RNA sequence: CUUUAAAUCCUUUAACGAGGAUCCAUUGGAGGGCAAGUCUGGUGCCAGCAGCCGCGGUAAUUCCAGCUCCAAUAGCGUAUAUUAAAGUUGCUGCAGUUAAAAAGCUCGUAGUUGGAUCUUGGGAGCGGCCG
C-alpha cells in the first residue's frame, strides 16, 4: 500500500473499491449485462426444440466440417446454435424434437476449432445420448 | 421443527496432487504390509493424525504455567498413552510430532490379531475379523478399524460360538457329514 | 584408472593426511577435484536427473541442437550439490553433470524451531535465495511436517538431510534451471549467516599446507 | 549450538572475520589466513609463534585492506603508536 | 422371539443358502501437464478426438474396434455459481524509464502525517553486584 497513515481508512476504502471495479472478471461477475447477454438466465442447463440443423466448418490449422444443430429455446426464445459431440449423431437427432443444451467448458466462450459455437447437447428426447452412442438404449420413436 | 441430529464430518481428506509416484507408491507399500483396503483407509489415518499434530501445535503456540494448556496437554498425552501409540517413560508435550503413521497402524484390531499368532495371515486376519469369530473381553467384533487400547489386549480370543473355540460344528462340515451320512445309510 | 593429482590437495588426501573435507570448508579452500569427493564422500551419496533440455543455433545449413543436462547430487546427512553441463550428446552431458555437480558442494547447517531437543531437522533460521526473477524462500518449520514445496526443491531438501521446511516462491517458476539455482543458492547462504550461536571468537588452526609443507616441498616441486 | 545432553551437535565451526566481525563462507576464494611473524625480543631473529589474521572479501572488494591490517598490528602492538 | 399404539427396520436364533463362487464392479483414460503400449486391424485432412498445446495428407505410441494397462472404487464423469492456488486487487503483500501504468506545471480548502524537551536515585534485608 502507499496510504500508511493510522487514522485514513476511506480513502483506502474508495482506491480498493475503484481498482477492484477496474478488474473485468468482478465486471463481468457482478454486473447485470453480463447476466443479461447470456442465454440460458443464469441456468446451468436450459432445454430447447430443434428447428434446423446447419454444419459448420472448422478453423486454420485443421481441416473438417463439424455437424452442428440450431436449437431455439423454451425458457427464453432466442436463436442459439448448439452442436452435437460425438461421432455418428446426428442421425438421432432430427426436425422438431427436444434437446437438453449445456454449457462445453470454458464458462461462455467459443471452444478451440469451432468458431462461433458455445454449447452442446447432452439429452435428446429424454434419453441420454451416451447411451445412444454405446447402444445400451434405444430412442423411442 | 423436527428432532433431528445434522451433526457430520468427513474423516478423510484428499492430496492436492493427484497423480505423481512417489507417495502413490508408499501408500501401496502400506497397504500391502498391513492388509488394508483401498486409500480412504491411509487417508483418514494421516487426516486424524494431522488433526493430532494440529492440536499438538496450537498446545504449544502458548506459553509455560497456562492451566488451560496444562490440561489439553496432559489429557492429550493420557489419551496417546492409553491407545498405546506413546510410552509411559517419555510423556512430554514435545514427543507428540515424532510420530509416523505406521505407528497408528499398528493398534489395528486386524494387525494386532495377526501378530498375536491366532490368524496365520493378514489377509486371513481381515477376513476372520469379518467373520464373526473374535471376542474381546466376552464380545464380538466385525470391524477390522478398531483402534485397541493398551489394557485390553490379553482379553483377545475366539468366540464360544465359534467352532475353533469350541463348540458347534461349520456349516460346510455338518453338509459334509449329512451327505456322508445319506451316502453310507 | 589410479588417481595421481594435480595440485598438492590431491597429494595430501591421497597420502593419508587430511582426516576429512570440514577443515576444507573451514579454511574456505576451493575443491577442484572431483574425486576427492569420490575418496572422503563414500556410496552415500546418490545421483538424479532434473531436466534434460536441448537448445539450438541458427546457420544457413539448419538448428544445431546441443543437450543441457541438469544434475544435482547429496548425500542424504549433510552435504548438497548442483551441476550444469551443456555439451554434444547426453551421455556425456550427462557425465560432466555429475562431475560439476561433485565440484561445487556446500554444506549446509541444521536447526531447530522454537524448542531445542533432540537430533536437527530444519533450516536454522530464513534464508532466501536469488537469480533471475525466482526468489526462494525457506521458513522453519515444526517437527514432522514434512516438505512443504514444489517437486525439484523437495527432492533437493531430502537429499539435504533437512526433514521439514515451508518454502514460498515468486516470479517464472517454470524455468528449471533458475529455479533449482534460486534454492541451490538459497540452501548455500545457511552458513553465510550470524547468529547468536557463533559469537565465541574462535582461535585460528594452522592451516594443513603449514603443517604438511614439509612433506610437499620434497614429493613434487 | 549446544543442546540439553552438553553434546555440541556442530560439524565444523566456521571462522570469523578478524577486521569486520562477520563470517567466511565455503566457497569464498576472495578470503586469507594472514600470517604475520614477530621479532626475536633480543636482537632480530625468529622465535617460530605466529601472530595470525583473517580477512573476508568484502573488505578487499571495497579495497579497505591496508586500513584493516594496520589497526590489527596496531592493537596487537607490532606497529608503534606514533606510526 | 424381539421392536412398536399394532407393525415394518435392527439384534438374537431354528431349517435352508457357494468353486469356473455365473451369488459376473463399474466410471473415465493411456503424446506433454498426467499415473498408464511406439501391440494388432479399418478410413487414411473424410470421419472424428481434443478443458490448453495439437493429433488426422497411406507404416495415426491422440480417430474407430480387440488385447494389455493405469487412477479412484459402490463409486465415477460433464456443465454452471464460488473458494484456495491469485504476492494476477497486494493492510500483512503488487506495479508506474523501455512490457498495462506520474495529470503540461504551480498554488490551494477539505483529508492524512507532523522536530527536541518536564523524575532522577538510594536504603534495612532476603545471599554468595544482581533475580
Amino acid at each position: 500500500g502507499k496510504c500508511r497513515g493510522l487514522r485514513t481508512a476511506r480513502k483506502l476504502r474508495s482506491h480498493r473499491r475503484d481498482q477492484k471495479w477496474h478488474d473485468k472478471q468482478y465486471k463481468k461477475a457482478h454486473l447485470g449485462t453480463a447476466l443479461k447477454a447470456n442465454p440460458f438466465g443464469g441456468a446451468s442447463h436450459a432445454k430447447g426444440i430443434v428447428l434446423e440443423k446447419v454444419g459448420v466448418e472448422a478453423k486454420q490449422p485443421n481441416s473438417a466440417i463439424r455437424k452442428c444443430v440450431r436449437v431455439q429455446l423454451i425458457k427464453n426464445g432466442k436463436k442459439i446454435t448448439a452442436f452435437v459431440p460425438n461421432d455418428g449423431c446426428l442421425n438421432f437427432i432430427e426436425e422438431n424434437d427436444e434437446v437438453l443444451v449445456a454449457g462445453f467448458g470454458r464458462k461462455g466462450h467459443a471452444v478451440g476449432d469451432i468458431p462461433g459455437v458455445r454449447f452442446k447437447v447432452v439429452k435428446v428426447a429424454n434419453v441420454s445420448l451416451l447411451a445412444l452412442y454405446k447402444g445400451k438404449k434405444e430412442r423411442p420413436r | 421443527p423436527v428432532a433431528r441430529s445434522w451433526v457430520c464430518r468427513k474423516t478423510y481428506v484428499t492430496p492436492r496432487r493427484p497423480f505423481e509416484k512417489s507417495r502413490l507408491d508408499q501408500e501401496l507399500k502400506l497397504i500391502g504390509e498391513y492388509g488394508l483396503r483401498n486409500k480412504r483407509e491411509v487417508w483418514r489415518v494421516k487426516f486424524t493424525l494431522a488433526k493430532i499434530r494440529k492440536a499438538a501445535r496450537e498446545l504449544l503456540t502458548l506459553d509455560e504455567k497456562d492451566p488451560r494448556r496444562l490440561f489439553e496437554g496432559n489429557a492429550l498425552l493420557r489419551r496417546l498413552v492409553r491407545i498405546g501409540v506413546l510410552d509411559e517413560g517419555k510423556m512430554k508435550l514435545d514427543y507428540i510430532l515424532g510420530l509416523k503413521i505406521e505407528d497408528f497402524l499398528e493398534r489395528r484390531l486386524q494387525t494386532q490379531v495377526f501378530k498375536l499368532g491366532l490368524a496365520k495371515s493378514i489377509h486371513h486376519a481381515r477376513v476372520l475379523i469379518r467373520q464373526r469369530h473374535i471376542r474381546v473381553r466376552k464380545q464380538v467384533v466385525n470391524i477390522p478399524s478398531f483402534i485397541v487400547r493398551l489394557d485390553s489386549q490379553k482379553h483377545i480370543d475366539f468366540s464360544l460360538r465359534s467352532p475353533y473355540g469350541g463348540g458347534r460344528p461349520g456349516r460346510v462340515k455338518r453338509k459334509n457329514a449329512k451327505k456322508g451320512q445319506g451316502g453310507a445309510g | 584408472k589410479e588417481w595421481l593429482p594435480v595440485t598438492k590437495l590431491g597429494r595430501l588426501v591421497k597420502d593419508m593426511k587430511i582426516k576429512s573435507l570440514e577443515e576444507i570448508y573451514l579454511f574456505s579452500l576451493p575443491i577442484k577435484e572431483s574425486e576427492i569427493i569420490d575418496f572422503f564422500l563414500g556410496a552415500s551419496l546418490k545421483d538424479e536427473v532434473l531436466k534434460i533440455m536441448p537448445v539450438q543455433k541458427q546457420t544457413r545449413a539448419g538448428q544445431r541442437t546441443r543437450f543441457k543436462a541438469f544434475v544435482a547430487i547429496g548425500d542424504y546427512n549433510g552435504h548438497v550439490g548442483l551441476g550444469v553441463k551443456c555439451s554434444k550428446e547426453v551421455a556425456t552431458a550427462i557425465r560432466g553433470a555429475i562431475i560439476l555437480a561433485k565440484l561445487s558442494i556446500v554444506p549446509v547447517r541444521r536447526g531447530y524451531w522454537g524448542n531445542k531437543i533432540g537430533k536437527p531437522h530444519t533450516v536454522p533460521c530464513k534464508v532466501t535465495g536469488r537469480c533471475g526473477s525466482v526468489l526462494v524462500r525457506l521458513i522453519p518449520a515444526p517437527r514432522g511436517t514434512g516438505i512443504v514445496s514444489a517437486p525439484v526443491p523437495k527432492k533437493l531438501l531430502m537429499m539435504a538431510g533437512i526433514d521439514d521446511c515451508y518454502t514460498s516462491a515468486r516470479g517464472c517458476t517454470a524455468t528449471l534451471g533458475n529455479f533449482a539455482k534460486a534454492t541451490f543458492d538459497a540452501i548455500s547462504k545457511t552458513y553465510s549467516y550470524l547468529t547468536p550461536d557463533l559469537w565465541k571468537e574462535t582461535v585460528f588452526t594452522k592451516s594443513p599446507y603449514q603443517e604438511f609443507t614439509d612433506h610437499l616441498v620434497k614429493t613434487h616441486t | 549450538m549446544q543442546n540439553d545432553a552438553g553434546e555440541f551437535v556442530d560439524l565444523y565451526v566456521p571462522r570469523k572475520c578478524s577486521a569486520s566481525n562477520r563470517i567466511i563462507g565455503a566457497k569464498d576464494h576472495a578470503s586469507i589466513q594472514m600470517n604475520v611473524a614477530e621479532v626475536d625480543k633480543v636482537t632480530g631473529r625468529f622465535n617460530g609463534q605466529f601472530k595470525t589474521y583473517a580477512i573476508c572479501g568484502a573488505i578487499r572488494r571495497m579495497g579497505e585492506s591496508d586500513d584493516s591490517i594496520l589497526r590489527l598490528a596496531k592493537a596487537d602492538g607490532i606497529v608503534s603508536k606514533n606510526f
